[PDB]
Parts: structure tokens; C-alpha cells; sequence
């Protein structure tokens, strides 16, 4: 499995396509952010370095 | 004795390793062989059009020649 991830990172991160698509939509980040409360993903994806997991 | 499920470790799979990396093309190689070619395209494509001339003048001399037409 531990090769089988990395190929999709050989086809989608390191293209040009996600770089100029993905980057720049709905940066929210904010204490707003933390105001609608995502909770997995989001705050955990962008922000604050909190999971219920540690 | 009561059997169960067994573990297993010897190598424990390598979890998380970057298995992307650089090949071919490094950056002022490839430039080489691109000017290179466009180099060696242009050459000798004005050679044919140099040929072209020796037909051009030929092809055109033939209405020159031709009078009773």
C-alpha cells in the first residue's frame, strides 16, 4: 500500500492543473472558522493543531 | 492450547516515505537539447528551401520558354 498512495501524488499534487485550479477557494481560517466548527478536516486541515485523537 | 491470531513484524511495511522523485530532466540539461534541436531544425530546413529555388526558377522559366502557348 505504501507505494499504491504515493502514485497519486506523482498524478495530482505535483501537476500544474491542481496548483492553478484547487489553490485560493474559501480560505477561512479566521476565528469565524472556529465559529461554524468543522471539527475533523478544516480547523485540522487549516489552523489549529487540535484532534481528539492526541 | 488455544490458537488465535499471530503477529507478524519483520520489516513492519515502512510507513510514510516520500517515493516521488526527480528523473530524466534536471533543469540546464534539457535546455541543451532543446535550443539543440530547434538549432539543428532550422539548418536544415532552409536547405530544402535553397533546393526549392533550383525548381523555382525552373518551373517558371518553362511559361518564359513557351510562346506559341
Amino acid at each position: 500500500f505504501s507505494l499504491r498512495i504515493d502514485e497519486l501524488e506523482e498524478m495530482l499534487t505535483n501537476n500544474r492543473i491542481w496548483r492553478n485550479r484547487t489553490v485560493d477557494i474559501g480560505i477561512v481560517t479566521a476565528e469565524d472558522a472556529l465559529n461554524y466548527g468543522f471539527s475533523g478536516v478544516m480547523l485540522r486541515g487549516s489552523g489549529i493543531q487540535w484532534d481528539l485523537r492526541k | 492450547x488455544x490458537x488465535x491470531x499471530x503477529x507478524x513484524x519483520x520489516x513492519x511495511x515502512x510507513x510514510x516515505x516520500x517515493x516521488x522523485x526527480x528523473x530524466x530532466x534536471x533543469g540546464y540539461s534539457m535546455f541543451a537539447v532543446g535550443i539543440g534541436a530547434l538549432l539543428f531544425g532550422y539548418w536544415s530546413m532552409m536547405k530544402w528551401n535553397r533546393e526549392r529555388r533550383r525548381l523555382q526558377i525552373e518551373d517558371f522559366e518553362a511559361r518564359i520558354a513557351l510562346m506559341p502557348l
